């Protein structure tokens, strides 16, 4: 149960870059869907810090 | 999902020009791009023919 | 348990997945090393 609860550390942590200059989080296969909320929280904190 | 209007503009222009059916001159692509040397490239391309 | 806890140990793909997961988990350790190196270089 605890092993299934956690995410997959193999296929994760890759940042893709487009021609527009914006960094899009390439989630590849499943596994990053659960951590999407965490990554969005981090991105929102970063944006607020940059604005300040 | 794109950062700015120029992002989708440049992406669509690149997609259209990749096919090759419609020919887009490079000056429009430079203007629609988000480069740091945009004025330099525009000056280089907009220059006229050599005096000779 | 102790083998699973480590970054590396079957089938062949399991070993690669375990190594990648170990690298992802040790990213923090490598970041600590990088921060120490950067501070040393600045000093």
């Amino acid at each position: 149960e605890i092993d299934l609860l956690g995410p997959n550390a193999a296929l994760g942590g890759k940042a893709e870059g487009q021609m527009s200059g914006r960094a899009i989080l390439a989630q590849q296969q499943g596994g990053m869907t659960e951590a999407a909320t965490y990554l969005d929280r981090i991105r929102a904190l970063s944006i607020a810090v940059y604005r300040s | 999902d794109a950062p700015t209007i120029a992002a989708e503009e440049f992406e669509q222009l690149m997609k259209l020009a990749s096919t090759g059916i419609v020919p887009i001159p490079p000056d429009v692509l430079i203007e629609a791009s988000s480069l740091r040397n945009k004025p330099k490239l525009l000056e280089m391309l907009k220059q006229g023919p050599s005096q000779e």
